């Protein structure tokens, strides 16, 4: 049973620059070795095969290296649809064709309490959108009247759009109607990057 | 030219067989290997076995005998079964083709897996399905299981600059998620904008007007 | 300090069940009327040319270890005046890999 082992896991480094993407049989594979990348709402699609050929189709900036047991994907030349998951898979040795667990490659606020319609059920939520980052590491608070949300905030995060760049965040506070028809400020604290923090109070107009 | 589809299930419970059908178009099963692969839900492709237009096969052991595939040469499908499902099982499924070379000719006997189906996603619980509610904004469907949810916007028209989020577990055991449109500015009435909501596992299909 | 490849690469003529029927000039004896001959191929086995012209994916290979790129290109160019390797000289920066198109 061949174990693959990509070694980077992460990479969010900046476009045109050259990437050096490894992966690791832990026996000898001959040149056995594809790579796949993965990306958003699609199944993987093959990049390299035989080591080292380009599938057809898949453009020549991929560049597929390697033999015996340290394999390469390298890409340079990057377009914007470029983000994705990239998996190596060997064929050498099986039952178990085996693949290796991959590599991965200020905002904007806006906020939404419930409709007419979710409160007419029985309980309601309100979620903020946090449109577009740059990068995604964040921290968003729930607050009511000087206090802070602890165990009743769900957090949502998008991965890199493909046509595009940035990130995307959908926190949401869950109660019952016997506490969204009270209170009043209602704060969605995002920081970074100083912080402009949307809100509404109470129930309010169309 | 080849198409690759698959459907099935998406929900059953344990002790329970699996049952998923890929159906190619635009070709025909000449010497490939007719594949299964899987990823659960955030973790590791895992091979399960292919067929070829033979009958031969070739599971994987490390799961067992549970896995079998076959193939029904009238249609141009194959078909995956895994017995006695139990909670790992739960993985999104690719039905996907992989050419096997030709004797004596070919340099090699596998090819990549060079054309994927678009995927099934499978749960496995006890729990039973519940279709979404529907809430306007924007769009917003609650409170369903299992995974996952189809939003498309006036009937596939609507399309461009969407942030549809993932799915956030609730506490209630119930998945739900929020879908946003970006159309800034205005042009309120002349087009009307609606969601096109659908939950295959629960038979729920929601045109909901926003 | 870095290895160096370099791939000598017979030249194909080609024109679906995976097959391609291709031509190829060998060699043997080291200088006949250098032989125009038929093989039958994998499709997925050849890789284009700018040209319809192909080589096989993978090629006979010799190795260097040189100082840098340019050291290692002398020395292929040498080691091809030494046995008969003229051709299309092409090199990658990911590959560190010389390949020549013979025929
Ligand atoms: C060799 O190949 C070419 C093109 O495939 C063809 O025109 C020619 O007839 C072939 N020769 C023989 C002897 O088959
Ligand atoms: C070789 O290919 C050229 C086109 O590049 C074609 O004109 C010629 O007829 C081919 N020769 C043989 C012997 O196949
Ligand atoms: C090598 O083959 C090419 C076409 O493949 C042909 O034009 C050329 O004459 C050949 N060289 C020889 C026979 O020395």
């Amino acid at each position: 049973d061949t174990v693959m082992t990509q070694s980077p896991a992460t990479l969010s480094v900046s476009p045109g620059e050259r990437v050096t993407l490894s992966c690791r049989a832990s026996q000898i594979i001959n040149t056995n070795l594809a790579w796949y990348q993965k990306r958003p709402g699609q199944a993987p699609r093959l990049l390299i095969y035989a080591a080292s050929a380009r599938a057809t189709g898949i453009p020549a900036r991929f560049s597929g290296s390697g033999s015996g047991t340290e394999f390469t994907l390298t890409i340079s030349g990057l377009q914007s649809e470029d983000s994705a998951v990239y998996y190596c898979q060997q064929y050498k040795h099986w039952p178990p064709y085996t693949f290796g667990r991959g590599t991965k490659l200020a905002p904007s606020v806006f906020i939404f309490p419930p409709s007419d319609e979710q409160l007419k059920s029985g309980t309601a939520s309100v979620v903020c959108l946090l449109n577009n980052f740059y990068p995604r590491e964040a921290k968003v608070q729930w607050k009511v009247d000087n206090a802070l949300q602890s165990g009743n905030s769900q957090e949502s995060v998008t991965e890199q759009d493909s046509k595009d760049s940035t990130y995307s965040l959908s926190s949401t506070l869950t109660l019952s109607k016997a506490d969204y028809e009270k209170h009043k400020v209602y704060a969605c604290e995002v920081t970074h990057q100083s912080p402009v923090t949307k809100s509404f109070n109470r129930g309010e107009c169309s | 030219q080849v198409q690759l589809q698959q459907w099935g299930p998406g929900l059953l419970k344990p002790s329970e067989t699996l049952s998923l059908t890929c159906a190619v178009y635009g070709g025909s099963f000449g010497r490939y290997y007719w594949s299964w692969i899987r990823q659960s839900s955030g973790e590791g492709l895992e091979w399960l076995g292919q067929i070829d237009h033979t009958g031969s096969t070739t599971y994987n052991p490390s799961l067992k005998g549970r896995v079998t595939i076959s193939i029904d040469s009238s249609t141009n499908q194959f078909s995956l079964k895994v017995t006695s499902v139990i909670a790992a099982d739960t993985a999104v499924y690719y039905c996907a083709r992989a050419p096997s070379g030709y004797p004596g000719v070919s340099l090699y006997q596998y090819y990549g897996l060079d054309v994927w189906g678009q995927g099934t996603t499978v749960t496995v619980s006890s729990a039973s399905t519940k279709g979404p509610s529907v809430f306007p904004l924007g769009c917003l469907v609650k409170d369903y299981f299992p995974e996952p949810v189809t939003v498309s916007w006036n009937s596939g028209a609507l399309t461009s600059g969407v942030h549809t989020f993932p799915a956030v577990l609730q506490s209630s055991g119930l998945y739900s998620l929020s879908s946003v449109v970006t159309v800034p500015s205005s042009s309120l009435g002349t087009q009307t904008y609606i969601c096109n909501v659908n939950h295959k596992p629960s038979n729920t299909k929601v045109d909901k007007k926003v | 300090m870095t290895t160096f490849k370099l791939a000598a690469c017979v030249t194909l003529n080609c024109t679906e069940t995976r097959v391609k029927h291709c031509s190829f000039n060998i060699t043997t004896d080291v200088k006949d009327r250098k032989q125009k001959v038929n093989a039958t191929f994998y499709d997925l086995d050849i890789v284009p040319l700018s040209s319809s012209l192909y080589r096989l994916i993978s090629c006979q290979t010799t190795t260097t270890e040189a100082v840098d790129a340019a050291t290692a290109a002398k020395v292929f160019k040498q080691y091809a005046n030494d046995n008969g390797i003229d051709g299309e000289w092409t090199y990658d920066d990911a590959t560190k890999t010389f390949t020549v198109t013979e025929g």
